[PDB]
């Protein structure tokens, strides 16, 4: 169980993940499909016991790399995956090879996934849950006012296609 | 196929590779085991005969 | 605002688990690279729609513990930081909403409680600051006086707004009772995100029935034409089911780029009223709905935004 | 789906029925090729359609006035703007209001002189620890109390957090003197 | 504003009165409906 096996179940042949879940069989069925009116589920041959037919875990790889002219160490990311049978620390997107956890915060600089972003900051690759901004605490009264007495005649510029 | 420093270079066509998150690839979990599981044999069916 | 960030990928998809597949899938040459491309660059541009429209401003501010904005109550509107950070209204908008098969769902980079962080940062924005803190420092402002300089905007006198505190505050929290009797009776209030739920979770499981269909062939299933059948056979049937859902692919991609091109009409549009309408006084007739504007409240929502508007 | 890309080895090397097969898998798979070109370039067009009607706004609205709308010509109160020429774009120079410094100070509603309230036209009274003057939100300068600048209106026994004054008249240097 | 609400069928216009042109319309899945709902969806945004 739990491995990805070529199953062989009465002549159902294929490739799947023998996995437990709480769907009970039918004494009249020997097998049960999915929406794709694929392989979903097999029956034990033997006894009473119900196998579904769980596909193989696959996803994307993405390299989490800074600039060229900055370094050259790189990370290795997973998607949508654990690290169980994929130094390596675990985050809300998936399982990451080749960076550390950090639980301060910083500015977002490289995007990951689930509000965690990286940076190379002096010198290796970290992992940080990003920054919405910085702590402004306004003072609020009753009579409280902020006029401004100095200005400063800024120009901004806006690129549009 | 070395290191993932130098896959991205191979899926951005580019030799100076800026900051930033690319794809460059997909893993998949390899078949190594093999099930079969069949019920169990009570005699011995008369072919000879 | 935002959408589903579907990543379905090109190989995987219509050669998983096969090796015949994948020899005849290259002889197409770059049109895998092109969809994957395609669906990648949607994703990112999903999550930069979150950040023009509750990304407004680099700082966050909190609540301020004086509760007493001249009678108005503001606990309904803002979320509360003892439990997820949500309101109560925004409990109701998140409970009235609706694995290995080749479709990877990859989650947003802003999140839902970061999202009601940066409502957060916008609430306490309007209230003690105003119009400040999106165009300058954050320049503290009583709400007794906030409400002076918008109702003079619009050509009514400032007398009577002092003189009618209680009057107003009663007829604003009765408003806002009514809007949560409505979202918690039924889930018609929220049709203009269930459309953005329905093209995105009708169209995931339609590609999934899509692989079943045989396409001319004998059957779907690419182990039980390639190991029961004659390799010049198989070569033939195979090729049904690899075009056969590369067009199936490619209205998937063409479909969703279209959906995606009108969220991104929907987040500027979002994001101009989040710039004009809630970071500020407009004076433009119908922009915040029926009635004179005096200010505007956003709300946290799934793969959205709602307003509050304050109309006169 | 061929057994090659050049449209001559096809029909030089096969038979003329058996290269139509071909031929017909390649001009069909060009025009798969040509249904993702015009799509893609009519998807993307539409969006820099969408940034041209704002490019346009922003020229028409912005440079040939001034918008109260807010950060529509950028962050802070437009002022003017500049548009300059840029290959298959255009580059904004918004000249805007940015405030630099501020203080803190104490503020009252209005003000009472004889019984009414005094409202001022723009601003609100702010004092300096000994007596209000009636001042500007955007820009601090102090200035006298005067009808000039206050507006009477209401009474003084139903506002809340009203305070005292006097108010300076200009008859009163002339006949009050 | 708006435009002619014109809704094509899928199936009429390719096997219009046709019993064995629908064996080889309907084996490629529902790519006939997501024609017809498509078009559907349009006429109700020109409704809107």
């Amino acid at each position: 169980k739990n491995k990805c096996v070529n199953f062989n179940f009465n002549g159902l042949t294929g490739t799947g993940v023998l996995t437990e879940s709480n769907k009970k069989f039918l004494p009249f069925q020997q097998f049960g499909r999915d929406i794709a009116d694929t392989t979903d589920a097999v029956r034990d041959p033997q006894t009473l016991e119900i196998l579904d037919i769980t596909p193989c875990s696959f996803g994307g790889v993405s390299v989490i790399t800074p600039g060229t002219n900055t370094s050259n160490q790189v990370a290795v990311l997973y998607q949508d995956v654990n690290c169980t049978e994929v130094n390596v620390f675990q985050t809300r997107a998936g399982c990451l090879i080749g960076a550390e956890h950090v639980n301060n915060s910083y500015e977002c600089d490289i995007p990951i996934g689930a509000g965690i972003c990286a940076s190379y900051q002096t010198q290796s690759i970290i992992a940080y849950t990003m920054s919405l901004g910085a702590e402004n605490s306004v003072a609020y009264s009753n009579n409280s006012i902020a006029i401004p007495t100095n200005f400063t005649i800024s120009v901004t510029t806006e690129i549009l296609p | 196929a070395l290191d993932p420093l130098s896959e991205t270079k191979c899926t951005l066509k580019s030799f100076t590779v800026e900051k930033g998150i690319y794809q460059t690839s997909n893993f998949r979990v390899q078949p190594t085991e093999s099930i079969v599981r069949f019920p169990n044999i009570t005699n011995l069916c008369p072919f000879g005969e | 605002v935002s959408m589903t960030k579907t990543s379905v990928d090109c190989t995987m998809y219509i050669c998983g688990d096969s090796t015949e597949c994948s020899n005849l899938l290259l002889q197409y040459g770059s049109f895998c690279t092109q969809l994957n491309r395609a669906l990648t660059g949607i994703a990112v541009e999903q999550d930069k729609n979150t950040q023009e429209v509750f990304a407004q401003v680099k700082q966050i501010y909190k609540t301020p513990p004086i509760k007493d904005f001249g009678g108005f109550n503001f606990s309904q509107i803002l979320p509360d930081p003892s439990k997820s950070k949500r309101s109560f209204i925004e409990d109701l908008l998140f409970n009235k909403v609706t694995k290995f098969n080749g479709l990877t769902v990859l989650p947003p980079l802003l999140t839902d409680e970061m999202i009601a962080q940066y409502t957060s940062a916008l609430l306490a924005g309007t209230i003690t600051s105003g119009w400040t803190f999106g165009a300058g420092a954050a320049l503290q402002i009583p709400f007794a006086m906030q409400m002076a300089y918008r109702f003079n905007g619009i050509g009514v006198t400032q007398n009577v707004l002092y003189e009618n505190q209680k009057l107003i505050a009663n007829q604003f929290n009765s408003a806002i009772g009514k809007i949560q009797d409505s979202l918690s009776s039924t889930a018609s209030a929220l049709g203009k995100l269930q459309d953005v739920v329905n093209q995105n979770a009708q169209a995931l499981n339609t590609l999934v029935k899509q692989l079943s269909s045989n396409f001319g062939a004998i059957s779907s299933v690419l182990n039980d034409i390639l190991s029961r059948l004659d390799p010049p056979e198989a070569e033939v049937q195979i090729d049904r089911l690899i075009t056969g859902r590369l067009q199936s692919l490619q209205t998937y991609v063409t479909q969703q780029l279209i959906r995606a091109a009108e969220i991104r009409a929907s987040a500027n549009l979002a994001a101009t009223k989040m710039s004009e309408c809630v970071l500020g006084q407009s004076k433009r007739v119908d922009f915040c709905g029926k009635g004179y504007h005096l200010m505007s409240f956003p709300q946290s929502a799934p793969h959205g935004v709602v307003f509050l508007h304050v109309t006169y | 789906g061929a057994i090659s890309s050049v449209l001559n080895d096809i029909l030089s090397r096969l038979d003329p029925p058996e290269a139509e097969v071909q031929i017909d898998r390649l001009i069909t798979g060009r025009l798969q090729s040509l249904q993702t070109y015009v799509t893609q370039q009519l998807i993307r067009a539409a969006e820099i359609r969408a940034s041209a009607n704002l490019a346009a706004t922003k020229m028409s609205e912005c440079v040939l006035g001034q918008s109260k709308r807010v950060d529509f010509c950028g962050k802070g109160y437009h002022l003017m703007s500049f548009p300059q020429s840029a290959p298959h774009g255009v580059v904004f120079l918004h000249v805007t209001y940015v405030p630099a410094q501020e203080k803190n100070f104490t503020t009252a509603p209005a003000i009472c002189h004889d019984g009414k309230a005094h409202f001022p036209r723009e601003g609100v009274f702010v004092s300096n620890g000994t007596h209000w003057f009636v001042t500007q939100r955007n820009f601090y300068e102090p200035q006298i109390i005067t009808t000039d600048n206050t507006f009477v209106s209401g009474n003084c026994d139903v506002v809340i957090g009203i305070v005292n004054n006097t108010v300076y008249d200009p008859l009163q240097p002339e006949l009050d003197s």
